[PDB]
């Protein structure tokens, strides 16, 4: 019924612009209030764990947003599973109302 | 750079008018710095599950002729 | 008369008493009024 | 102090002592030892004996006109059941829930009397008629509207006799109304009928002969 | 305060000066200052809110046009919406999506601001500049009549779930016979 | 009906049931002559059961499949189906009878722990006040509503010892 | 004064300069003054819409249109409201929505003025100005007329629902019979 390759991409394009247009001043806020975690009150690399040092390609992006390209993947994950929703319930040829 | 902080979490279900106190205020720590707190908690969930296992397995047969193999069952 | 009535007065005597005047009137209810299942009013 | 008590020769417990009206010292369960605890009674009391004294009057008064001839109507138990299979009669449910929905407003109004008698007095609560809703000092007592003849406002005395006399109508009204249910539930007949039958044998028609008051497992 | 919901009780004091206040609150849930801000704020929203919603839903019915409950019923079927007589070419999913975009960046914007221009700005959202005079007034009326239809919209639920007419129905039958058709007549609201 | 219960007076369980006892107390009584003592015994025993049987299905008792009598434990359920005399109206007049030897108990302790000594009262009870605080139990209902819409039915938790965590 | 009500009772203080004033107040309503302005602006008010209102009830009967409580019968069970014989193009919805909104400005505008102008304001209203020039025995005879027009729109009332006739052809069969026509013969005013 639904194309796939429309839906899956105006999912995606509506996933990443809602996270960098819309979501994005929240998203930041509540990073900032939560930041990394923290164990005995000093963050997991601090402890002494090497592998919890945070990424450095992450770190600062050329873009003007600070959007990172995780920030991209992420969304990109949910405009892809609400495409792929929208797909398979439209496949479905069945009455699933309670009427 | 994403993800939650589940330090953060707890320290903020606290509900207000202090029925519960400082809420979960310390929980982080207390559990992850504390054993035998988490095997309590795993002890607890995994004879939770047990139970649960042994309730659907009789009511709910999964393998091919189960129900009728009564002393399996 | 006085340390004979303090004497029935006593935990165990008194126990005694109310559980057999207890159990009396019990057995006189359910002589009189037998096989009471429900609260039939 | 000295007034007539309920038991001649037992002294009144001293939470009672003599200012309410109908102070007989009758308190052997104690039920009102705490003062917050006797006030609500007092006030439940007149509010049992006045609803008892309405529902006497209108089971009796009609009963005695019927019995003469002028006004017929049936017997108290029946009358609900009677209305009920009238023409344009009422859903129960519906008649319940507005009686009900009326009964909630003014009777929270007298709640927040109870608790404090001049609540109602607050300027500017009704369309000016609040004024007229300030009790006499005492929760059960509100002049004002109420009371629109003024009878008992010559004096302070002549008010107590006459809160007197509302006590003790008002508790001879409960009792016969508990005597009003016992009877017909013992005996299917009305009240008249039941005072027309115990007068001609007394001693073979009256509770003791029923079969419901004494139990026959007994005999 | 104007106002007592109670004329013999005590309000609490945190009650007091705010706009379109009784001082009912016998639970005490705005006891703590950031809560009563926090309900204060969703308090005006949700009038706001129930004020459109039952200004539609009395709309669409008077009008002519059907009930709300019927409304979305075309569009789960197999079919279109309607909207004033007109076929509008929208179905679930694309609606869904519509709205959901909008409605995010219109709340984004709404609660990324400060506390008090979360709920009363006048910056753009009063053209006709009705907050420049007496604007404590014109709130009570905001906040009495969203309460009102609040109470509307919740009847509205409440009364087709128990009978399943709709609001002008009820109401006409209601007035057909007050004592014999109302919520106490119905098998569902009276257990009996 | 409440659960796919049918009434004890339609059961043929529940007269099968009544008809099989009646028959083996006639079979015991058939061993014995007509006025002797074992034989009114038998007799007065087949007459309690036949009118027990007559009470349960008279009652509107509700019978399952074996026959027997069951008890429905449901407010509404069992009061618009009159069954609010099997667990409703037993649990009222339980709590209450409960409730007036609890405050009983309650009243006298109280009223012994003021004296200079509590423990010779508590193994020597007082029969006159024990009465009295037993008459006084009555009204419960009221007296402990009473105290607990006054505060004085409690203890301040700061008052009660307590362990050092 | 000008009157007693009771010719020896001891009438209250407070009624004593006021028109049309006979010292009646019994239940003590008036005691505050705040009271006492609020039922003397709604006493004028009752007067002067009974006034109409028996007016209106006496003039449609008179003149041979039709009774007072038939008058909204033909609405109803179909519809077509007639008006001096001729014939109105309204239903019940539009009548209403039109009398609740010219009522609710009218009445919003005359309460919302001062104390004083809410039962008299003069001006505007008064347009042969006849109000100037010892006012106290016109307010006098005012409030006598409304207190009459009151009763006799009670009587209509009470008298239809027990009898079932209309205003003149109660007043007719009474006339005819007056020893045996009146409200001791119906069986629902006397009783015994
Ligand atoms: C004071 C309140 C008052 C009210 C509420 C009514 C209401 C009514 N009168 Mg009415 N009247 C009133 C006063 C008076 N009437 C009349 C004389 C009549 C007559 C003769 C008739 C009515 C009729 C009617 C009915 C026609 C419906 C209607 O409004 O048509 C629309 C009316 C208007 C648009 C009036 C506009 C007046 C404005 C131009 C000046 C109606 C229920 C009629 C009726 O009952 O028919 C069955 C009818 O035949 N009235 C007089 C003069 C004595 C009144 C004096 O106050
Ligand atoms: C995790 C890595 C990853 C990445 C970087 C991408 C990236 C992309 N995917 Mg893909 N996908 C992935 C994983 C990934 N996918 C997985 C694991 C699955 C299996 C469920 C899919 C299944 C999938 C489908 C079925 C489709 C895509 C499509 C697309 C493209 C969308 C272009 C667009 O917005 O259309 C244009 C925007 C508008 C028209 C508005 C885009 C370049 C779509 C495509 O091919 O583009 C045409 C498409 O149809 N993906
Ligand atoms: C919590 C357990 C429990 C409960 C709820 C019951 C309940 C009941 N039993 Mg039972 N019973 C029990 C335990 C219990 N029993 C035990 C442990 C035994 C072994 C000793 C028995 C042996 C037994 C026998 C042999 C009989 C009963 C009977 C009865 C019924 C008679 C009611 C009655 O006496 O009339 C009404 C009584 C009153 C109204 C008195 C109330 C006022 C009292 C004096 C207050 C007491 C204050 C202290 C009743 C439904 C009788 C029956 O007929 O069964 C249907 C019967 O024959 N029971
Ligand atoms: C002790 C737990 C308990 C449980 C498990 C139930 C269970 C039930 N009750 Mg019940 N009830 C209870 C306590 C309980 N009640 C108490 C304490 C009271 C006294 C206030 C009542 C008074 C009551 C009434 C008056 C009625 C029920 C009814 C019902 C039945 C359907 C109602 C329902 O659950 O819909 C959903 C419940 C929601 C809260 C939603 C159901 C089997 C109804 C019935 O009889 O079924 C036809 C019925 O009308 N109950
Ligand atoms: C976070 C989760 C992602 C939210 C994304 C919302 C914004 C983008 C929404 C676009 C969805 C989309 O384009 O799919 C259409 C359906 O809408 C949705 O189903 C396909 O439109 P269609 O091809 O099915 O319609 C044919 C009519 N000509
Ligand atoms: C039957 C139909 C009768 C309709 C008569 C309506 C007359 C209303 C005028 C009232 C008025 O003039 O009050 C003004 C209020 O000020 C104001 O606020 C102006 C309000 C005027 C509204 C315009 C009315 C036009 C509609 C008339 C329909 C006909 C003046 O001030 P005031 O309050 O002191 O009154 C003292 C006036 N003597
Ligand atoms: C003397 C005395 C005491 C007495 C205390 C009592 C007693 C007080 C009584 C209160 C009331 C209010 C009693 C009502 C007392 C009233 C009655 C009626 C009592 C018993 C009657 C019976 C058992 C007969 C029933 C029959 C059956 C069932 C049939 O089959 C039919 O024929 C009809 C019928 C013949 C009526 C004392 C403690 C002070 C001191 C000593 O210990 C003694
Ligand atoms: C037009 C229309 C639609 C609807 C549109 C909207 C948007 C409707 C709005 C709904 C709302 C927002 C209702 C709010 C509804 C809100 C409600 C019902 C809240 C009620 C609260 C009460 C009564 C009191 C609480 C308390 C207080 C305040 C205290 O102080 C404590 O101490 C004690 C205590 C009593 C607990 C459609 C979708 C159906 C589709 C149709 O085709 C169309
Ligand atoms: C004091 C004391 C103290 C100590 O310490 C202890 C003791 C001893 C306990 C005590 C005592 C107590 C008592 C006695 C009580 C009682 C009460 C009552 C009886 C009430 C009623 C009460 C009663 C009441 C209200 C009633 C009311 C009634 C009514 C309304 C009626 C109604 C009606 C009518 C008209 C008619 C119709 O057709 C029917 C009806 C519907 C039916
Ligand atoms: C902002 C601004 C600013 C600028 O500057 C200016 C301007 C423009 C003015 C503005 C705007 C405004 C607005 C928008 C408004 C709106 C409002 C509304 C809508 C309301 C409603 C509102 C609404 C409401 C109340 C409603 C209500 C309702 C109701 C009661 C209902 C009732 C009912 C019911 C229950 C049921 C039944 O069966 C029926 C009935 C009977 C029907
Ligand atoms: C003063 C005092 C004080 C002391 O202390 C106490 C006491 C005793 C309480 C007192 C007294 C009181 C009283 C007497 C009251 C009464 C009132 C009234 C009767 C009103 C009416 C009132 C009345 C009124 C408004 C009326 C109105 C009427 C009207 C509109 C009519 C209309 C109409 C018309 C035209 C015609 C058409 O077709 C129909 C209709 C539509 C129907
Ligand atoms: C740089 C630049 C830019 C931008 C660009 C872009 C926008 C790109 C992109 C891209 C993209 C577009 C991305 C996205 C991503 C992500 C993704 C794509 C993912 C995913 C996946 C998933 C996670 C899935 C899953 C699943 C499966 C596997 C199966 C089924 C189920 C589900 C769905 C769950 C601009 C021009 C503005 C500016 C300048 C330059
Ligand atoms: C039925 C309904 O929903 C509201 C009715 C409101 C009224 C009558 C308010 C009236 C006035 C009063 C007494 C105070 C000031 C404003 C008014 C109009 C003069």
């Amino acid at each position: 019924l639904a194309d796939v390759n429309l839906v899956v991409g105006g999912c995606t394009v509506g996933a990443l612009a809602l996270g960098r247009f819309v979501f994005l001043p929240f998203h930041r806020a509540s990073l900032a209030k939560a930041g990394m975690p923290k164990q005995n009150g000093m963050t997991h690399l601090q402890a002494g764990d090497a592998r919890a040092e945070e990424a450095s390609f992450i770190l600062k992006t050329n873009d003007p947003a600070g959007f990172t390209v995780v920030d991209v993947m992420a969304w990109g994950a949910l405009g892809h599973a609400a495409a792929f929703y929208i797909l398979a319930t439209s496949s479905l040829g069945l009455d699933r109302n309670p009427f | 750079g994403i993800g939650h902080s589940m330090r953060e979490i707890l320290e903020a279900q606290t509900p207000p008018s202090g029925s519960l106190g400082a809420g979960h205020k310390g929980l982080y720590d207390t559990v992850n710095n504390s054993l035998h707190f988490q095997l309590g908690l795993a002890l607890a969930s995994v004879g939770t599950i047990s139970s649960l296992v042994a309730q659907h397995m009789y009511s709910l047969p999964p393998y091919a002729f189960l129900a009728q193999d009564f002393t399996t069952q | 008369m006085k340390d004979f009535t303090t004497y029935l007065s006593t935990a165990p005597v008194l126990t005694l008493l109310s559980v057999t005047v207890v159990a009396g009137l019990l057995i006189e209810i359910n002589r009189f009024f037998p096989d009471a299942l429900i609260a039939a009013f | 102090a000295t007034r007539p008590l309920w038991q001649p020769g037992v002294e009144a417990p001293k939470h009672l002592d003599g200012t309410m009206p109908g102070d007989f010292g009758f308190d052997p369960l104690n039920l009102g030892v705490n003062k917050e605890a006797l006030n609500w009674y007092r006030n439940a009391e007149l509010q049992n004996g006045r609803w008892a004294m309405l529902g006497v009057a209108g089971i009796v008064i009609p009963a005695e006109l019927t019995r003469v001839g002028v006004l017929n109507v049936p017997e108290w138990a029946e009358a609900g059941k009677v209305y009920a299979e009238s023409e344009n009669a009422i859903p129960f449910a519906s008649l319940l829930m507005v009686q009900l929905f009326l009964f909630n407003f003014v009777e929270i109004k007298r709640w927040e009397d109870i608790k404090k008698p001049g609540s109602q007095a607050e300027p500017g609560s009704f369309l000016g008629f609040e004024s007229g809703f300030k009790g006499t000092g005492i929760s059960g007592y509100p002049g004002g509207a109420f009371n629109p003849f003024g009878l008992g406002n010559s004096s302070k005395e002549a008010m107590d006799d006459l809160k007197w006399r509302e006590i003790r109508n008002g508790r001879l009204a409960m009792v016969a109304f508990l005597g009003f249910l016992s009877q017909h539930a013992a005996t299917g007949k009305g009240p008249l009928d039941n005072l027309a039958d115990h007068l001609a044998d007394p001693w073979g028609a009256n509770f003791c002969s029923n079969g419901v008051s004494i139990p026959s497992a007994l005999g | 305060k104007a106002g007592n919901w109670l004329p013999g009780s005590e309000t609490p004091a945190y009650l007091e000066n705010l706009p379109a206040s009784y001082g009912f609150d016998p639970l005490g849930l705005a006891a703590e200052p950031a809560s009563l801000a926090r309900f204060r704020e969703s308090e005006v929203f949700h009038g706001r809110w129930a004020m459109l919603g039952a200004a539609g839903v009395l709309g669409v019915e008077v009008l002519g046009y059907g009930n709300w409950y019927d409304a979305p019923l075309p569009l789960v079927q197999g079919g279109q919406a309607t909207y004033f007589g007109a076929s509008v070419p929208f179905d679930l999913g694309t609606l869904a999506a519509i709205e959901f975009a909008a409605m995010a960046g219109a709340e984004s914007f709404r609660g990324a601001a400060e506390p008090e221009k979360r709920v009363y700005p006048g910056g753009a959202f009063d053209p006709m500049g009705m907050s420049k005079g007496n604007s404590k007034e014109l709130k009570t009326k905001e906040i009495k009549n969203g309460r009102l239809a609040m109470l509307a919209c919740l009847g509205f639920a409440a009364q087709h779930a128990a009978t399943g007419a709709s609001p002008l129905e009820a109401l006409a039958s209601h007035l057909a016979n007050p004592m014999a058709v109302n919520f106490a007549t119905n098998g569902v609201s009276l257990p009996l | 009906d409440v659960a796919g219960l049918t009434p004890c007076s339609e059961s043929k369980a529940f007269a099968k049931r009544k008809k099989n006892e009646v028959k083996a107390l006639n079979k015991r009584l058939k061993n014995y002559e007509a006025d002797s003592a074992p034989a009114l015994a038998l007799k007065a025993t087949i007459a309690r059961t036949e009118a027990r049987f007559d009470k349960y299905a008279k009652q509107g008792l509700l019978c399952g499949t074996d026959g027997l009598p069951h008890l429905i434990a449901d407010p509404g359920l069992a009061l618009r189906y009159g069954h609010a005399g099997d667990v409703f109206i037993p649990t009222i007049g339980f709590i209450y009878f409960a409730g007036w030897l609890g405050y009983a108990g309650s009243k006298y302790l109280q009223a012994v722990a003021a004296t200079a000594k509590p423990i010779e009262k508590e193994i020597i009870i007082d029969v006159p006040l024990a009465w009295k605080l037993l008459w006084e139990g009555f009204g419960w209902p009221l007296r402990a509503f009473a105290e607990y819409k006054n505060g004085s039915l409690m203890e301040d938790d700061a008052k009660i010892t307590v362990s050092p965590r």
